[PDB]
């Protein structure tokens, strides 16, 4: 018995078909899965906690997978607390709840089927050295955690034998102006400008690239946060399509209680009650499980916070036809990718100083 | 060790000599964990405390 | 047309005192159409009903800023936790009072959350001003392994490397302490005698019992204790010479509210311009959009200068915290606290009454006390060090 939540009217039709699609997808003796179709819509903080409390009280639904049409992260905080209130794990596979909300509240069972920006920063760290782009300018915008987002860059820089460069003096916002930001953007060390930016600020910075001449292939960006030749990593954003997103989402959740079940015979009735009991301290083993759960020949292990540690990350290179395709993968530090890495000076990318 | 004894006779402090553990004088080298350089031998024993 | 704000106070009895802060909307700048309607509501007993009523009862009154007070029950930011989550999606600035929790500081979790009282994290900043005028350099401390307790841990060393040669020991103890004695003898060799407590009140009481059988509360010691870890069980079994601190505006809300509402209605005055001044998204059946005037006036509120109230020093940093607040560190003297100083950007230490130390001594002791025993490392080297 599981509950599937949808955010977006366009996904209402898929609810009926996606129900049976996962009932027979994962087979585990001793437990039966009964997906629950939902009708609610809207991001307002009323139906988010309304039907969920009713579903928990009567249906006793264990395992919730979150799919959202938009990338807005404002839906996660409302759902984040409800995971801690009911002490039941909740996973999100696609939509707004992709960025990891840190630091989470104490005793929070919220989980996300995506890689954190720290994991995102680590995988792209390999790309620059693999293609010999060690020099670059650090660029970011006014973000809630941009100070911490660039903090990991400092740890990444000067690490190992490779010598890297970072600026960290960019606070992209429309108040400065595109030309002024371009003037601040001229403080550069190479043709690469690693940029952390949000979907709200994506449009203002997109035009600033045109003013600074970054549209051409000579100068390229690097989008790490949620113009041509722009590099990005979606952390399997386009992977799993639609069916595999929910099929693998519940397999880890269903197998999570197996460790407790094999330890002793106990059925956690925490999810069967939402309000009939006026107590909030009835929570235990919130993160005691979930160490070595694997599926789809991949390590589905989650950190203490509740995000993937070894995910099936993918590399996204912006194509000229406004299409995003997988151009690389990170599977246990395997950077074979495609488009042979020799390349250089004629693909992807001062004669008075450089001469063959 | 005689120069050590004359040292203790001047500053009026006690001691308990213990030999080094690994057996190397000391050289700052990078551990297998990326390039976090860490000393060894006497220098490791002194910086650690 | 009409400017209205809401608030989440403690009890309905104190709600009537909040109306005195909204009916006075006439005596502000401009006063063209400033007619504040409180529309306040007592906080629900639990957090479940907060989300079931915030959308259609508080926000629906076309409110723009929310005042949140500490619940009377001994909770851990129970009232503002879902309110910040609900208002975070709606992009509604909220003003906090009497909420000294340091986890409400990162903008990723609570982008829209500003409080008029600095949390326990800012205690360590004021603490740095104490040994500067008390002549100690070496320093060790023990702290709980939780975000609230550990908040002071990254606060001290960020302002200690430029004024000191690092704390000698920064050892930490698990908050779920159960007769944890092995963590004290392992720290009783640095000869610091200047230990600092930045733990929870219950745990700070627990370590006090463990600090008796080996007499770490005798002469030659000085202890720094946070405000949260003084009253209650932490007062019992504590050393006589506790140098803890408190807050002048402790359990004070009307003064905080009056200073608050002085800036809630103020920021709206300069808001009136040719730019987008649309109201927050009304309605609750369907709401996904974000009003674009939220962040526009948020900086104005943060940058607003209010020279009224407690010395007119309600200043805001990049986070929502009071600046240059007066903490006025206490001093335990025979199971009761006395006043010895105050902080006004620079610590002020009036004579007032004598300052005592653990063991009953009055003269401030040098915490070093030296260490005659010394540890020595050699190696086999035939001409020099035979073996």
């Amino acid at each position: 018995n599981v509950a599937l939540v949808f955010s977006g009217p366009a996904y209402a039709a898929e609810a009926a078909r996606l129900g049976p699609a996962v009932a027979a997808a994962v087979r585990s003796p001793g437990l039966d899965v009964r997906p629950v179709a939902l009708v609610l819509n809207g991001s307002d903080p009323r139906s988010l906690v309304l039907q969920l409390c009713d579903l928990l009280s009567g249906l006793r639904v264990h395992g919730v997978v979150f799919e959202d049409d938009s990338r807005a992260p404002a839906v996660a905080p409302i759902l984040d607390f409800l995971s801690a209130q009911t002490s039941l794990p909740i996973v999100a596979v696609h939509g707004g709840a992709a960025l990891v909300l840190t630091p989470k509240e104490k005793g929070s069972t919220f989980l996300q089927l995506g890689s954190s920006t720290e994991q995102q920063l680590q995988v792209i760290f390999e790309v620059l050295e693999e293609y010999d782009w060690t020099s670059f300018v650090a660029v970011t915008t006014r973000a809630p955690g941009h100070r911490a987002f660039l903090s990991y860059i400092e740890v990444l820089t000067d690490g190992s034998l490779v010598g890297w460069e970072h600026r960290g003096a960019l606070t992209l916002d429309p108040g400065a102006g595109e030309a002024v930001l371009s003037a601040q953007l001229r403080s550069v060390s190479a043709q690469i400008r690693l940029l952390f930016c949000a979907r709200e600020e994506a449009e203002p910075v997109f035009r600033a690239a045109e003013e600074a001449g970054l549209t051409g292939s000579g100068y390229v960006w690097f989008m790490v946060g949620p113009p041509a030749g722009l590099f990005a990593v979606r952390s399997a954003g386009w992977r799993d399509d639609l069916a595999r997103r929910v099929a693998a989402g519940v397999a880890v959740v269903a197998r999570g209680a197996q460790a407790l079940l094999r330890d002793y015979g106990f059925l956690p009735e925490l999810g069967h009650d939402c309000r009939a009991q006026n107590r909030t301290h009835r929570g235990e083993s919130l993160h005691r499980y979930f160490m070595n759960i694997t599926w789809d020949n991949r390590d589905y292990s989650f950190n203490e916070d509740g995000f993937l540690v070894n995910p099936s990350l993918v590399v996204i290179s912006l194509t000229r036809d406004r299409t995003w395709e997988v151009v690389g993968s990170w599977e246990q530090q395997t950077l074979r990718l495609k488009y042979p890495l020799w390349s250089r000076y004629g693909r992807f990318l001062d004669d008075t100083q450089h001469l063959t | 060790i005689d120069l050590l004894i004359k040292l203790a006779r001047t500053m009026n402090f006690t001691y308990e000599v213990h030999l080094v553990a690994d057996g190397k004088f000391g050289t700052q080298e990078r551990v297998n964990n990326s390039n976090k350089k860490e000393w060894n031998g006497m220098m490791g024993e002194l910086l650690s405390g | 047309k009409i400017v209205n704000i809401g608030a989440v106070l403690s009890t309905r009895k104190h709600e009537q005192m909040f109306r005195e802060a909204v009916n006075q909307a006439n005596k502000r700048h401009g006063s063209w159409k400033i007619q504040l309607n409180a529309t306040s509501v007592t906080h629900k007993p639990n957090a479940i009903q907060m989300a079931l009523s915030v959308c259609e009862d508080l926000i629906s009154s076309q409110v723009y800023a929310i005042l949140v007070s500490h619940p009377p029950t001994p909770n851990d930011h129970f009232t503002p936790t879902p309110v910040s989550y609900t208002a975070g999606f709606y992009r509604i600035p909220v003003l906090g009072l009497t909420t000294r929790m340091s986890i409400y500081s990162d903008k990723s979790i609570h982008l829209s959350f500003l409080r008029t009282v600095p949390p326990y994290s800012h205690q360590s900043s004021v603490w740095f001003e104490m040994m500067r005028v008390y002549s100690w350099n070496h320093i060790i401390l023990l702290v709980s392994d939780d975000h609230e307790g550990r908040a002071a841990q990254k606060r001290l060393e960020t302002l200690l490397e430029e004024r000191e040669s690092k704390a000698e020991k920064v050892l930490q103890f698990d908050p779920g302490t159960k007769n944890v004695t092995a963590l004290l003898m392992e720290a009783k060799e640095l000869e610091a005698r200047v230990i600092i407590l930045s733990a929870s009140e219950d745990d700070a009481a627990t370590v006090y019992r463990a600090a008796a059988m080996l007499n770490m509360t005798g002469s030659g010691y000085v202890w720094l204790v946070g405000e949260r870890e003084i009253s209650g069980n932490a007062l019992r079994y504590a050393p006589d010479g506790i140098l803890g601190l408190q807050l002048i505006n402790g359990k004070n809300e009307s003064a905080h509210i009056s200073d608050a509402v002085g800036v809630v209605a103020q920021a709206v005055h300069e808001l009136l311009e040719k730019e987008n001044i649309t109201d927050p998204p009304r309605g609750c059946v369907g709401n996904t959009n974000i009003w674009k005037t939220g962040p526009l006036f948020k900086r104005v509120l943060m940058s607003s200068k209010y020279a009224d109230g407690v010395t007119g020093r309600v200043e805001f940093n990049e986070d929502g915290d009071r600046k240059f607040a007066n903490y006025s560190i206490m001093n335990l003297q025979n199971r009761k606290l006395v006043q010895v100083g105050i902080y006004n950007g620079t610590h002020v230490i009036p004579n007032d009454r004598k300052i005592i130390w653990p063991g009953g001594e009055t003269e401030k002791p040098r915490g070093y006390q030296m260490s005659t025993r010394l540890k020595i490392v050699t190696i086999h080297q035939e001409p020099f060090v035979y073996v």
